[PDB]
């Protein structure tokens, strides 16, 4: 019989299914913010259009022009922002009006919504964050530094309290990617340069302490190898426990010389962490030890582009085919799949209680 | 000049 | 710097 995964694949969709062209599905044309859209600017006749799939709805695409460089939805309303160089533009689609707008010092060269209300900028120079309350313009929070010169940026993140702001960039150096990431706190206004390739933040309460700690997660295939890091930013909440650091290797295969991680999404619903590889590996990962739980090559397809799974608090992506495909945790196979496969009781049986999962009856 | 026609 | 220790 077909061993038990602790996982799931699910396809969603097909782009090219709704006619999208696939000279179109890559990073600088299609955004998903969210699990909620997707945007992919095309251009069709001399017209340059942006195509919005609504994922409740996905079959009734709405095609509109434009004349932007650059599209990305709100992560939970139909509300778009906009920009073409310096410009910047935000529309609440249904209302038909031009909510904000804004004209930058310099050219926004990557940009991200961080959270329900705030979109994050970043220049060839520095980062802003632009709330959307009221008449809010965007407040720069930091400088960038100069490790991160001359790369393409990748990603920009926060922690949910937006105290910790992380701008993420590669190159290519020494016939490999090189990640560069800058790390910055709020309340210190620091920067530390970091090698690394993906990251998220993560809340976490460890037992025994009255408050979450703050987790920054980071893979990176360094010139040694690969390695995820798990650390707690910040001092403890007064009453915590610290959270011990962990480091683990991250494995590539021998044929695989050239990969290195792209995204990663952390599931607080189960405390792991989901990393995908520019070359199609899925990883999952303990977020308390840093346990490899499972590897897979879902393909040979790069998946660009991610975002949370809300329902699954799992990861969706897209890959250049416009294949959108969710990976989860599989909640009624994950703990005998750590028992039976791993062989590992022990982090079977603490999964099962931390997260309220059943199969720990057994070992 | 808006950047999307709605 | 020195945010985090690695």
């Amino acid at each position: 019989m077909a061993q038990i995964l602790p996982i799931r694949f699910q396809e969603h969709l097909q782009l090219q299914n709704l006619g999208i062209n696939p000279a179109n599905i890559g990073f600088s044309t299609l955004t998903m913010e969210s699990d909620k859209f997707i945007c992919i600017r095309e251009k069709v006749g001399e017209q340059a259009q942006v195509v919005i799939i609504d994922m409740n709805d996905p079959s009734n695409p709405i095609r509109r022009p434009i004349s932007a460089d650059s599209a990305i939805m709100n992560p939970a309303s139909k509300v778009i922002a906009l920009k073409a160089g310096k410009t910047l533009q935000i529309f609440n689609i249904e209302m038909k009006s031009k909510m904000k707008a804004h004209t930058m010092t310099d050219d926004v060269t990557f940009w991200k919504w961080i959270s329900l209300n705030t979109v994050a900028l970043v220049t060839d120079n520095a980062v802003y964050h632009w709330s959307m309350e009221g008449e809010s313009q965007p407040v720069k929070m930091f400088d960038r530094h100069s490790s991160l010169a001359g790369c393409q940026i990748i990603n920009y993140r926060t922690d949910a309290k937006q105290k910790w702001l992380l701008l993420t960039g590669i190159s290519a150096q020494q016939n490999r990617v090189v990640g560069a990431m800058q790390l910055y706190s709020v309340d210190r206004k620091v920067s530390q340069p970091i090698e690394g390739h993906a990251a998220s933040f993560a809340q976490f309460k460890m037992e025994g302490n009255a408050e979450e700690s703050t987790l920054f997660c980071f893979a990176v295939r360094g010139q040694a190898g690969g390695k995820l890091h798990i650390i707690e930013v910040g001092t403890p909440p007064t009453g915590n426990q610290p959270f011990p650091k962990k480091a683990v290797d991250v494995f590539f295969p021998p044929e695989a010389q050239n990969d290195f991680p792209v995204a990663m999404q952390i599931s607080e619903k189960h405390d792991v962490v989901f990393l995908i590889t520019k070359y199609g590996y899925i990883h999952l990962y303990d977020l308390e030890t840093g346990t490899c739980i499972y590897m897979n090559r879902i393909s040979g397809e790069t998946i660009f582009v991610t975002a949370p799974h809300e329902a699954t608090a799992g990861i969706i992506g897209v890959n250049r085919k416009g294949q959108v495909l969710s990976v989860c945790v599989e909640e009624e196979n994950i703990i005998p799949y750590i028992t039976n496969v791993l062989q590992n009781p022990d982090l079977a049986l603490r999964m099962a209680v931390r997260n309220n999962l059943a199969g720990a009856e057994e070992l | 000049d808006q950047l999307i026609d709605l």
